[PDB]
């Protein structure tokens, strides 16, 4: 919609959709049109600080980066006071922009010190889980983090992600998620079995797929998926992977219980 | 402190008085208050030069909110009304320097100040420099008054005068730049009245006014080149005027000449030729008479700016007078008219000969780099002449000398006998100025630094920089000899002999160098090692000491900035030592100078940037210690140094969501910072603050953690008794009783 109306648009009209345009095209990853869309927002505004900061560390302007952030920052202290004299419920959403913030100066650090990034991962693991069990927040700061570590390199984090999704009545998101971590699209390909790559993925999907009508068809899949685990638990057992082993057992109960309650 | 500070601001009243006056300044920033303001009373009242020079000084210098704007008023005030002119001028600076200071009584001093301005609107100039002031300074309570200040401004100016024609104009510029920030059609009336030579110069300054503030284009233009609605509607009527002024007052009648030439070019530049030819005309006959000469060749730059494709057919005249002034060395703003002309390039390679047959003159050379700038071509036959010249001068008085070393390192140029003999000029040198400038042109020439070639001439270049700025008697060359040394230079500062003479280098008394040394050496070391390194383990041994067994505020404070510094630079060297380190650092701290505090928080931060995930196990005390001094404001240390380093540590180590739950009270102190002060730092800190730590989810947070009542169905009778009773009651308990 953005694309196909923008020079039939007046200037008014055109400042209110740079933001939603510019957030349209971060998400899909076209960021030819990101700066197109970003340099029509007023410089005065919080968001036209923010996209300009998210350009710079695209292009390696640390500098311009941090002159930005603390531009966002000076005005959002208006906001954050204005909100914060009554309540602290009515000043949450503030505090998810003061959290962005931070991780954006700690997204620098990242590509500079390399001897520093198993830390800031644990780190960002340990913060995500004190905040509220929204998915606004949680796409919002997902996206952000997004600038360095790709899905395939944390799978946890989206694992729970796609969980939250589920107990919400959204299961197309949890479906979409759980497709792009298996690496191929199951429901294409009815005939084939699943993929054993990654099981804690493929368990995950087989109760999405329960959660919906194919209920019969999550418990084929399920027999066959305990078949092939304890084959594997046989065919592999080694010393050195007795945690593995361990991880694995423990995999294999909660399949089984499933099963039961299934049937 | 009562007999030393008077005759120090005796001789301040008796260069050296800005000189005398920073020195104050120091002096007051190092602090008795009964003796310094008796002293500004004794001073005061007799001279005046110094005394507005200590007055104004000591403002945003020290603490003072209000006793000292209520003491200083009076003075301010009893000098204004009747005095003598041009000492006025320090005074309005004292007054716009306490203007700025703004404590709760600008709004009222400002309005008083400015009605009682009105009021003599010796009595009218010292009305206008107080509304200038309070213009300037004070833009809020200025504008609160507008239409007396216009109305009376418009009756004191036409009269018979030329000083109160300066500063009124002036005046009306702040009121309608204010006014256009946030009349016009009163200000070109009375303008326009007038005309119909008193009531010339001052009229055409207003309109001046008007039409810059219509474009701002010109003017950003006019200012530019200077370093190196309602006019639009009657817009025919006032050219009109202007050129029939201009054409019939030939020779009528200084001042209405160099209104006129201010006047033709913003006029031009509002619409580029109407009267072109009689522009020419006019500025080229005010050239060659030496009262006008000056300003007759900036009114031509200024319309060569404003016309842009008609002043080309007059090149050939106004060149013809410039290689003719020149020879014998006016010309300072023929330069600027020339170098506006570009904004045209065989012109200039003739051009080239009498502008370096001057000699060195200021604003030449950057006349000649801004032309290259805006046109890119002719620069070789620039810098062969530049560069000849320069050898004929150094060849052979003293700020040429200057002005050459200065210039031989501006813009490109195209070298061995030159460094050679700047070898033996700033040996022949018994000057701090000619020294600095030869240091500074041979650091510079020296930029280039794999080949063993210039090599030789690199070590017996650096070799005599290093002696003379180890050697210097006197400490303001060696600063900058040391620190013209920067990240580039490596391969030859490993060496034997300059590493010695670096250490020598260390334990110096000014302290700078001292800084500078350390943080050169520590910079090196990872090229080295071999040298450095038990060197700086005895000096980090050293300064353990000074700062242990030693019972005075100022060695320890400069002890703990050069351990800062240390820390900050070559952190190889203090991974083993961090046990030892902390643990004194710590015992400053648990004490039952406030600087000795700040510098010890400040390296705690370094030391937390150093480290992480092994600094764990010490923060609860860190943080038990920091949280107890951001509240209790008895021990008042800094809040901005204090928020930094609990950042930095929450950041380094990794310490999330748990401080919340065991410091239920951290949440509600980090807000209150924002609705408290007037600080962009602390502001900005605390947000940084809230947003390492995390957003909190409110049930957590929450997990953490009579009259009306009286009116019941109780008759009024009974009513009334009662709560005049627990009012009584509520007030009787000691506080407000002192005198109730």
């Amino acid at each position: 919609q953005c694309c196909e109306k923008w020079t039939l648009v007046n200037d008014e009209t055109q400042a209110k959709m740079a933001r939603m345009a510019a957030a349209a095209a971060w998400g899909l990853g076209q960021w030819d049109s990101m700066e197109e869309y970003t340099c029509m927002i007023p410089r005065d505004t919080h968001d036209g600080a923010f996209y300009r900061a998210v350009l710079a560390l695209h292009q390696d302007l640390f500098s311009l980066a941090q002159q930005c952030i603390d531009k966002a920052r000076d005005l959002l202290d208006a906001e954050l006071t204005a909100m914060a004299g009554e309540s602290y419920s009515r000043a949450y959403g503030a505090m998810v922009s003061c959290h962005m913030l931070s991780e954006l100066e700690e997204v620098i650090q990242y590509k500079l010190v390399p001897e520093r990034r198993e830390i800031i991962r644990q780190i960002w693991w340990e913060r995500l889980q004190g905040c509220q069990r929204i998915v606004e927040d949680w796409q919002k700061i997902l996206m952000v983090r997004s600038l360095v570590v790709s899905p395939h390199e944390d799978m946890r984090t989206w694992l729970k992600y796609a969980s939250l999704c589920g107990k919400s009545g959204r299961l197309a998101l949890a479906h979409k998620t759980l497709v792009l971590l298996l690496g191929v699209d199951p429901s294409r390909q009815l005939d084939h079995p699943l993929p054993t790559v990654h099981p804690q993925v493929t368990y995950a999907y087989m109760k999405n797929m329960w959660k919906s009508a194919r209920k019969i068809d999550a418990f084929q899949h399920m027999q066959h998926f305990v078949q092939t685990m304890q084959q594997q638990a046989q065919h592999a057992i080694a010393t050195e992977d007795q945690q593995h082993k361990q991880e694995l057992h423990k995999l294999m109960a909660r399949c089984f219980l499933k099963l039961g309650e299934w049937q | 402190s009562n007999v030393s500070v008077l005759q120090q601001f005796a001789s301040g009243l008796k260069r050296a008085k800005a000189a005398k006056e920073l020195q104050h300044y120091v002096t007051m920033e190092l602090r008795s208050t009964r003796f310094y303001d008796q002293l500004n009373h004794h001073i005061f009242e007799l001279e005046r030069k110094g005394g507005i020079l200590a007055i104004a000084s000591l403002i945003g210098v020290e603490g003072g909110n209000a006793t000292r704007i209520g003491r200083f008023a009076n003075y301010l005030r009893n000098l204004l009304p009747s005095n003598d002119p041009v000492v006025m001028e320090m005074a309005s600076k004292a007054i716009g320097r306490l203007a700025m200071a703004g404590d709760t009584f600008t709004a009222e001093y400002v309005e008083f100040e400015v009605k009682r301005a009105l009021e003599w609107l010796g009595r009218r100039h010292a009305a206008v420099l107080v509304l200038r002031e309070l213009a300037i300074s004070v833009p809020t309570f200025f504008f609160q008054q507008v239409q007396p200040f216009f109305d009376n401004i418009f009756v004191a100016v036409w009269d018979p005068k030329q000083a109160i024609r300066e500063g009124a104009v002036a005046a009306l510029r702040a009121c309608l730049i204010l006014t256009t920030q946030r009349w016009y059609r009163h200000t070109f009336e009375e303008a326009e009245k007038g005309f119909d030579d008193d009531r010339i110069h001052g009229a055409l300054l207003i309109l001046n006014e008007l039409v810059r503030i219509s474009s701002m284009e010109g003017e950003r233009l006019r200012e530019e080149m200077e370093e190196i609605l309602v006019e639009s509607r009657c817009c025919r009527d006032l050219m009109e005027e202007k050129f029939d002024q201009v054409c019939q007052w030939v020779l009528k009648c200084s001042l209405i000449q160099m209104t006129i030439l201010n006047l033709l070019p913003r006029l031009a530049a509002f619409r580029p030729t109407q009267y072109l030819q009689d522009t020419m005309n006019h500025v080229l006959s005010c050239v060659k008479k030496e009262k006008e000469r000056t300003a007759a060749f900036q009114a031509l730059g200024l319309l060569s700016v404003a016309v842009r494709s008609e002043f080309k057919v007059y090149l050939p005249r106004v060149l013809d007078i410039i290689r003719a002034a020149l020879p014998p060395k006016v010309d300072a703003t023929v330069f600027t008219c020339i170098s506006m002309l570009a904004r045209i390039q065989q012109d200039i390679k003739e051009l080239l000969e009498p502008m370096l047959a001057v000699g060195l003159s200021p604003a030449l050379t950057a006349v000649l780099y801004d032309l290259s700038r805006q046109i890119p071509q002719l620069k070789k036959d620039i810098q062969d002449g530049l560069l000849k010249m320069l050898s004929l001068v150094l060849m052979h008085d003293v700020g040429s000398i200057t002005l050459a070393l200065r210039t031989l390192g501006s813009f490109e140029f195209e070298l061995t006998q030159f460094v050679r003999h700047c070898a033996d000029h700033f040996l022949n040198s018994e000057h701090k100025e000619i020294r600095m400038e030869a240091a500074r042109t041979c650091s510079r020439l020296l930029t280039p630094s794999v080949s063993q070639t210039a090599v030789q001439v690199v070590a017996d270049v650096l070799s005599k920089l290093l002696v003379v700025g180890i050697t210097d008697p006197d400490p303001d060359i060696r600063y900058c000899v040391l620190a013209s040394l920067d990240e580039r230079f490596d391969a030859h500062l490993a060496q034997a002999e300059n590493l010695q003479a670096l250490f020598v280098a260390l334990n110096d008394q000014v302290f700078e160098i001292r800084e500078l040394a350390i943080c050169t050496v520590g910079r090196l070391s990872s090229m080295n090692p071999a040298f450095v390194m038990p060197f700086l383990r005895k000096m980090l041994i050293q300064i353990l000491t000074e700062l242990e067994h030693s019972g005075i505020g100022r060695i320890k404070e400069q002890s703990a900035r050069m351990l800062g510094h240390l820390v900050s630079n070559a952190p190889r060297l203090i991974r083993p030592y961090m046990e030892p380190i902390l643990k004194a650092l710590i015992l400053k701290l648990k004490d039952p100078n406030p600087g000795v505090i700040n510098n010890v928080l400040a390296t705690i931060g370094e030391l937390a940037q150093v480290s992480g995930l092994e600094m764990r196990k010490w923060v609860d005390e860190l943080f038990i210690i920091i949280m107890d001094m951001l509240q209790d404001s008895s021990l008042l240390a800094k809040r901005q140094v204090a928020l930094w380093t609990l950042g930095q540590l929450v950041a380094s180590t990794g310490y999330v969501v748990e401080p919340y739950r065991k410091y239920p009270t951290l949440l509600e102190v980090l807000l209150n910072f924002l609705k408290t002060e007037q600080n962009q730092g602390t502001r900005r800190e605390a947000i940084r603050v809230l947003g390492l730590l995390g957003a909190l989810d409110p049930y957590k947070h929450k997990v953490n953690i009579e009259m009306l009542v009286n009116m019941g169905n109780l008759p009024l009778d009974e009513f009334y008794p009662a709560v005049s009773m627990v009012a009584l009651m509520r007030i009787f308990r000691d506080q407000s009783l002192s005198h109730h």
